[PDB]
């Protein structure tokens, strides 16, 4: 299976730089044309560089956005792929994606991605809070806040509790966001067994487990 | 630079109906035209390249058409799965430009929230703070408000709304509101009510408890 796995985002101060890497697999690296994609929240995707092989001199493209800021590179010994970044901006936050070029001019497998915050609020840890009831099915939940840049990485009993959660996306009020979750179980599941909230915050290497007690 | 147009930019459908998404270039692509889906939270993921051809494991519920400058993605028998934005790509030339999306929202019965109310964690209030929060879960249409009382006066200043998108299991949506007192703002009074005001009620739905 075709593999891209981003990494070296995070938050920067506006002006500041970043240097992103992929790490491909799955596929001869050496034969593909290689680009690099961002998406802000609730926008379409954005192209902003392609790189080309050996034959083509590994030769690049740029959009206007970022030509002159950024610039692709490859790494054929280690089949990565990098982007360095300077002058950013706030308008630079974004998930950035790497991203293969296959035949025929598509952009065809897509990197889990790397968050980019551009902003000058600082890094603080997430607060998390453990949300118990005031028949039939209990609803529970988990209130995370006072924390910067995102993401968090929110969830239940280490992730064998799936089903009937709702993680909301995060608000962001004077530069500190605030996350929730909600979990659904039978009234007969809780609290005979265990229920944890665990946040990941990994901006500032914290994991926090909040078992929820009646 | 070639501008990619879509068309509609959102749109709601019944399961079991047949969608046809538009992409207009501005400039003829040839065949070189692409179609991509994502899903709430996911990546975009390929499901048309050249056009017509359909991408490998991509249900054949999907097909595209199209040369020059208009193309068409049809998906036929729209399933709860298929809740995402759509976008289209020209490999054209460069820059590389996509199309500014259709997202695609599923028609359902109507269902009421299930509302849920939590008073601070004492943890927080050990530390200063009070949040009050509720969850309205699983309804339809996504369309909501809500409104916090505080002793039965409304608070406006101080609650942050967060709603998610589209489930794609039951296509049902969610919404969570926190109301954030300092603690001793939150100790000088006693009833908390969050208060939903949705389609399936002529009157709010409301929570409440008695600190
Ligand atoms: N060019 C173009 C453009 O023009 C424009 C621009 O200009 C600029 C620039 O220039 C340039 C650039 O562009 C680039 O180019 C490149 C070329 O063209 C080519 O190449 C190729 C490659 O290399 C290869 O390929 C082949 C294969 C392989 O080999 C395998 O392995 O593959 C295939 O098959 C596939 O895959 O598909 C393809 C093939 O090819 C062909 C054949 O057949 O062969 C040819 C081609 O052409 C085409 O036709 C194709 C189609 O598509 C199909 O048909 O085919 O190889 C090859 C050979 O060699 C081999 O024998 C070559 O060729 P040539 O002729 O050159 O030799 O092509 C490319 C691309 O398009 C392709 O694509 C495809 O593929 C890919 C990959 O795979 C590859 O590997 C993928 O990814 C995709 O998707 C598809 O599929 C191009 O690129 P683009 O980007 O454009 O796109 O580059 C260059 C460089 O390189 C060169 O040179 C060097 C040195 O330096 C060396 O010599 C080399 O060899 C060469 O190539 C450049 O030059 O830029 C420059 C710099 O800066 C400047 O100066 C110029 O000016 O732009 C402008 C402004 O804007 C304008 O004016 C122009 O016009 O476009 C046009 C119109 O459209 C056209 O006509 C032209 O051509």
């Amino acid at each position: 299976e075709v593999k891209l796995v981003e990494s070296g985002g995070g938050l920067v101060q506006p002006g500041g730089s970043l240097s992103l890497s992929c790490a491909a697999s799955g596929f001869t690296f050496s034969d593909y044309y290689m680009t690099w994609v961002r998406q802000a929240p609730g926008k379409a995707p954005e192209w902003l560089a392609l790189i080309r092989n050996k034959r083509n001199g590994d030769t690049a493209e740029y959009s206007a956005s970022v030509k002159g800021r950024f610039t692709i590179s490859r790494d054929y010994s280690r089949s990565i792929l990098h982007l360095q970044m300077n002058a950013l901006r706030t308008e630079d936050s974004a998930t950035y994606y790497c991203v293969r070029q296959g035949r025929g001019y598509t952009l065809d497998y897509w990197g889990q991605g790397t968050s980019v915050t551009v902003s000058s609020a600082k890094t603080t840890a997430p607060s998390v809070y453990p949300l118990a009831p005031v028949g039939s099915s209990v609803t529970l939940g988990c209130l995370v806040k006072g924390y910067f840049p995102e993401p968090v990485t929110l969830t239940w009993n280490s992730g064998s509790l799936s089903s009937g959660v709702h993680t909301f996306p995060a608000v962001l009020q004077s530069g500190l966001y605030t996350l929730s979750s909600s979990v659904t179980v039978t009234s007969s599941t809780w609290p005979s067994q265990s229920i944890t909230c665990n946040v990941a915050h990994p901006a500032s290497s914290t994991k926090v487990d909040k078992k929820i007690e009646p | 630079d070639i501008q990619m147009n879509q068309s509609p930019s959102s749109l709601s459908a019944s399961l079991g109906d047949t969608i046809s998404i538009t992409c207009r270039a501005s400039q003829n692509i040839n065949i070189w035209l692409s179609w991509y889906q994502q899903k709430p939270g996911n990546v975009p993921k390929l499901l048309i390249y050249k056009a017509s051809n359909l991408h490998t494991g991509v249900p054949s519920r999907f097909s595209g058409s199209g040369s020059g400058t208009d193309f068409t993605l049809i998906i036929s028998s729209l399933q709860p799965e298929d809740i995402a934005t759509y976008y289209c790509l020209q490999g054209q030339s460069y820059p590389r430009t996509f199309g500014g999306g259709t997202k695609l929202e599923i028609k359902r019965g109507d269902a009421a929230p299930t509302v849920s109310i939590f008073p601070p964690s004492s943890e927080q209030l050990t530390s200063g703070g009070a949040s009050v929060v509720c969850f309205l879960n699983n309804f339809y249409p996504k369309d909501i408000n809500v409104k916090w009382k505080i002793d039965g006066s409304e608070r406006q200043n101080g609650v942050l709304n967060s709603w998610t998108d589209q489930d794609s299991k039951d296509s049902t949506y969610s919404m969570s509101s926190t109301l954030t007192l300092t603690k001793d703002e939150y100790e000088r009074h006693n009833s908390y009510t969050c208060e939903a005001t949705h389609k399936t009620s002529t009157s709010p739905i409301v929570k409440s408890f008695n600190r």
